[PDB]
């Protein structure tokens, strides 16, 4: 999971 | 403020290809001369300007069989259909001309681009 | 010996979400209490262990309407359906419990994982 | 396009  | 799962789109596409391999919820047969290819209309539209046009048509949207132009090569179509469902393109010296012609007909601009670049490098 | 187009899976998913927004080729309505959500069975199966089980069932595969357990929160479902079609999860303090419970029911393990990690960080 |  990432900060887009 | 959303978070994003990097592999989600690839995981979705992998499962769509599994559905295709098992012939689950396929809703169209694409006929290319003597050959038939089962697929999901939604995936075809998502990948191809030609299928996007065909399946948004108020009559063609309901057809279970689509016949492609007799000049279309079945192997070239097979390679492009595999690409649609996997992001992988089996581009070879022996098939590049057929793949590029099929990609132009199917309106798959990124495939056409790369075919053009690979041909330019060999001349 | 294939080449691969990096953005292909994301581009496919973007077009599948465009089809959903325009209600094109949607083949199921998911009923969550008083709310209804139209979707494509193939995308639901590709994202959820629950829908994969439902739509591989020889009888449920043909249903146009699926009613979820009355304990399922419509907003939580909405957030997860948006995630299915975009890879983006709108995870907030006010919705995390509903999102995690919905993800457990839908069998969306990666979403459950992250909800568990975000909850553990706040305790 | 890349070599996967
Ligand atoms: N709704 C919808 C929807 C479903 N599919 N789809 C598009 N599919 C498409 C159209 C043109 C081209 C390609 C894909 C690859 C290419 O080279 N050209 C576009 C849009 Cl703008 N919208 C949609
Ligand atoms: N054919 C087919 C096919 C269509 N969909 N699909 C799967 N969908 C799925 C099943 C379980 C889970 C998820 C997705 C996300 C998650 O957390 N669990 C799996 C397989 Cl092995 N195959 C398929
Ligand atoms: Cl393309
Ligand atoms: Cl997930």
């Amino acid at each position: 999971w990432v900060i887009p | 403020s959303c978070i994003q799962f990097t592999r989600h789109a690839s995981d979705v596409l992998l499962n769509l290809n599994r559905l295709r391999s098992r012939d689950i919820l396929t809703d169209v047969v694409i006929v290319v001369s003597r050959e038939q290819f089962r697929a999901h209309k939604t995936v075809l539209m998502a990948c191809s300007g030609l299928f996007y046009s065909i399946f948004t048509d108020q009559l063609k949207c309901n057809l279970s069989v689509i016949n492609l132009d007799p000049e279309i090569n079945p192997e070239g179509f097979c390679i492009l259909l595999d690409f649609m469902y996997t992001s992988r393109l089996n581009l070879r010296e022996g098939n590049i001309m057929a793949v590029m012609a099929t990609a132009m007909y199917l309106q798959m601009e990124h495939v056409v681009d790369t075919c053009r670049k690979f041909i330019k490098a060999s001349e």
